[PDB]
RNA sequence: GGACAUGGGUUAGUCGAUCCUAAGAGAUAGGGAAGCUCCGUAUGAAAGUUGCACGAUUUUUCGUGCCUCCUAUCGAAAGGGAAUCCGGUUAAUAUUCCGGAACCAGAAGGUGGAAUCAACACGGCAACGUAAAUGAAGUUGGAGACGUCGGCGGGAGCCCUGG
RNA sequence: GAGUUCAGCGCCUCAUGCUGAAUCCGGUGCGCUCUCGACGGCCCUUGAAAAUCCAACGGAAGAAUGGCCUUG
RNA sequence: GUGAAGAGUUUCUUUACUUAAUCAAUGAAGCGGAAUUGGGAUUUAUUUCCCAUAUUCUAGCGUUAAAGUUUCUUCGCGAACUGAUCCGCGUUGA
């Protein structure tokens, strides 16, 4: 046969589009100042990141040791507006926009930006409209139970860090593209993956769907888990398909 | 040895210069380019001549490999003439000329003929 | 100007006679001026307060 | 005078730059360094066999300056010397008797690997001198053992530079003292038991223990304070 | 005759390249690979050029003094960019030659007014202005530097029109 | 003083020379091309980087004095 | 590699350590422990059981040290201490 597209998204002309971004939206430096005290920060510009659905806002601070500022690139949450004053560190007050250890906040309060590991940066809810939910904390071996926007739960150390409030952009799949031009100009800052076309409406050669009088799989469109790549095409290793009506 | 930078540098060494004890070449090579390797010989078609009599400028066939500030010294130390300025043209056939203009106290035309290609 | 235009310029066609000038507005400079002051009288009472 | 207006820096957090203080423990030291200082401390832990272990325990400091006081006599010659005593020699083998009558017996001490292992063996070697920093421990992880079995006097020192020193060389791993004046028997006995009083008297229990194994620092002061309660 | 033969013809500090960087290429450290070579570009490197006078007859960039996130390069004749126009001239060259009239960058440094018998100018209630109007590091800001469509207003050239 | 137009004298004319004038006064625009200025609309599209240049905060450093020649 | 428990002269299970080895961050920028310091209850009380923090601000600035006992000898924007407590087997975290 030949080598499916799935095996040849393995870069190249696959890459990520990357020039009109303003760069990385990690947090900051876990340092001495975050982990004893606070440090306030003042956002100076709130911009639009292409490939993202979010705006991005870009906050100065000063440097400790050095007579210098610092410019962070923060993931901007709803209601954060240019001039105002950011204040990352454990002694930050619980307010929308501050950075605070996710071990010092009260338990069911809203997050955004969120570490996996200290020192992280920010890993969890990090798209637009999305957060994370603090369930619980353990002091002993301090771990802090967290609800992650898909619904899953997930067991992060008492020293990640987090900011305050919900990521700005709003419901943003809340409106029809209504376009094909629309889907063409939202993926073409984001890389090469639109259009897609069907499995099916190809030749054997080209896809395992591909082939056949009619336009039909042929097989179930369940494959197992440990697939080969250039079989592992349609629904990977389902634990059920179809409509539901109801259930947890 | 207290240090206030959490980076660690190459501290600076003597650096000493190269006291070869034998030359590598035994005898230097003479100045290549002279001024007798800068002219190679006047050019006389009828743009040259138009040139030498109604310009005050020697149009010389010079070599590839000279520029300017050689030519007005070559020409300075062969033809005891100070040029005011120098334009450089490579002809299709892969030599170069030089127009070569005289100051108004020199007169392009008796050089010409002190050199004796007219 | 073009940016290297600026270079043959006099120095004081390139600014203004004032704090700040040729950097920031005349509105900006005042705001700062203001600013500056009423936070380090803040900062004043806030140690003779706690005194 | 009322110009001189004290401007003192409160330095916390957030108010003003931090000074310039000492960041020699947070420097990114380059790789030989960073891997002699690790190296020693997996040395320190990483609990070491008996045979690696019985080493690290030295002479004290009287016994050593004592020791190499009485070895700074027994120099093993220069060049020079050696020289001056060829050219004695040369002129008095022309005239004069052999060397039963210019140059007398050598009294030096001995060194070289080979040739203090043959003496030990030998037992003509009164005193062994074995150094403690010996980067391939092979090379002397046995002397001790042996000194034992033969019965000769063992001691371990530093600095095999020291060592080397009395030699006129830049390292020696090993000295033997073989022969000795009359005068001075009594002060090498004296060396020899209290030699034997540390190294020789303890080779059984030395056998019988295992450096290493200590974790230190962080580790320790977290179990003290854990044992504290 | 764009054919054949013999000669002649392309002239630049201001036009481009050269400088910078984009997508990218690609050395070096390091790590794979039997190897041709592959990955890799502050990468897990002791990856160093910039800033003060310590000494010096005396009015000046060399030996040291402790530094601090510097860093390979290549990559656009349509991207960014220091600066030239008019008239004339040849058989064939013109922002290049000639005549006239300008502009930019770099190097050194003759005046001159200002201010000082003591410090580095004034004016305007302000926006701000001038013929100068001392300024080392360090830091900050701006220009370079930016989509597309539609209508409105102004200017230059062209078109039209009365003598 | 250039260029253009027109009109005469040398008449083998030669370095192509010489002697004459005019090149003036007005207007117009949903006009064409280019450009500039103030605006409006659209984006789940917000529409390069660097070299280089300028400005600011800051104060490192500087040495005239016999009320008058002399220097930074 | 090193140790602690359960078990029919021996190692099966889980349950502890980090230096092997793995991951992440960074200009390997403040990790750990000690002395005062005021609450704090042992108590006709003894740091004996406990740990405590300086910047919330309004879109300003924050660097090239000031002040201090005392050393030439007080030509000095001189050299040290301190301001900036001391110490260390670990760059930090998992």
């Amino acid at each position: 046969g030949r080598v499916i597209r799935a095996q040849r998204k393995s870069g190249g002309i696959f890459q990520a589009h990357t020039r009109l971004r303003k760069g990385a939206a990690q947090l900051r430096t876990l340092d001495f100042a975050e982990r004893h005290g606070y440090i306030r920060g003042v956002v100076q510009k709130i911009i639009h990141d292409p490939g993202r659905g979010a705006p991005l806002a870009k906050v100065a601070f000063r440097n400790p040791y050095h007579y210098r500022t610092d410019v962070e690139t923060f993931v901007a949450t709803e209601g954060m507006y240019t001039g105002q004053f950011v204040y990352c560190g454990k002694n930050a007050a619980l307010t929308v926009g501050n950075v605070l250890p996710v071990g010092e906040m009260p338990e069911g309060t809203i997050i955004s930006n969120v570490e996996e590991k200290a020192g992280d940066r920010g890993a969890l809810g990090r798209s637009s409209g999305n957060y994370v939910i603090i369930v619980g904390h353990d002091v002993d071996t301090g771990k802090t139970r967290v609800k992650l926007p898909s619904g899953a739960k997930k067991v992060v150390p008492s020293s990640a860090r987090g900011v305050v409030g919900i990521v700005a952009g709003g419901g943003r799949i809340d409106k029809p593209l209504l376009k094909a031009g629309r889907a063409f100009h939202k993926y073409r800052v984001k890389r090469n993956c639109w259009p897609r076309t069907r499995g099916v409406a190809m030749n054997p050669v080209d896809h395992p769907h591909g082939g056949g009088n009619h336009q039909h799989v042929g097989h179930s469109t369940t494959v197992p888990r440990q697939s080969a790549p250039g079989q592992k095409v349609g629904l990977i290793a389902a634990r059920r398909t179809g409509l539901l009506r109801g259930a947890a | 040895k207290v240090r206030t930078s959490t980076t660690f540098r190459r501290p600076k060494t003597l650096q000493l210069s190269r006291k070869p004890k034998y030359a590598r070449k035994s005898v230097a090579h003479a100045p290549r380019l002279d001024e007798y390797k800068i002219i190679v010989n006047p050019i006389n078609s009828e743009s040259a001549m138009k040139k030498i009599e109604d310009d005050n400028t020697l149009v010389f066939h010079v070599h590839l490999k000279a520029n300017k500030f050689t030519i007005k010294e070559a020409v300075r130390k062969l033809y005891s003439v100070e040029p005011v300025k120098i334009n450089t043209l490579i002809r299709p056939n892969g030599t170069k000329k030089a127009f070569v203009k005289l100051s108004a106290d020199a007169d392009a035309l008796d050089v010409a003929n002190r050199i004796g290609f007219l | 100007l073009r940016p290297r235009e600026f270079a043959r310029l006099s120095h004081n066609q390139k600014k203004v006679q004032r704090a700040y000038g040729g950097c920031l507005s005349a509105n900006a400079v005042k705001d700062r001026i203001v600013r500056a002051f009423l936070i380090e009288e803040q900062k004043i009472v806030k140690q003779k307060l706690k005194q | 005078n009322p110009l001189f207006v004290s401007r003192p820096r409160s330095f916390g957090i957030g108010q003003d730059i931090q000074p310039k203080r000492d960041l020699s423990r947070f420097v990114k030291w380059p790789e030989y360094i960073r891997l002699q200082r690790r190296r020693k401390i997996l040395n320190l832990r990483l609990k070491v066999p008996p045979a690696i272990a019985q080493f690290q325990k030295t002479l004290d400091k009287n016994t050593a300056t004592q020791v190499f006081k009485l070895l700074n006599k027994y120099r093993p010659e220069t060049a020079a010397e050696k020289k001056q005593r060829l050219v004695a020699e040369a002129e008095a083998v022309a005239n004069g008797k052999s060397a039963q009558d210019v140059s007398k017996k050598p009294y030096n001490v001995k060194y070289g690997l080979n040739h203090v292992v043959a003496l030990i063996e030998a037992k003509k070697a009164k005193l062994v001198l074995i150094a403690s920093d010996v980067d391939p421990i092979e090379l002397v992880v046995f002397l001790p053992a042996l000194c034992k079995k033969m019965g000769v006097p063992y001691a371990i020192v530093k600095n095999k530079a020291r060592l080397g020193t009395v030699i006129h060389q830049k390292t020696a791993a090993v000295l033997a003292v073989t022969e000795v004046r009359e005068e001075d028997k009594n002060e090498l006995a004296s060396i020899v038991s209290a030699v034997d009083a540390n190294f020789s008297a303890k080779y059984d229990e030395s056998r019988r223990k295992w450096g290493g194994g200590i974790m230190g620092g962080k580790t320790q002061a977290l179990l003290a304070k854990r044992a504290k309660a």
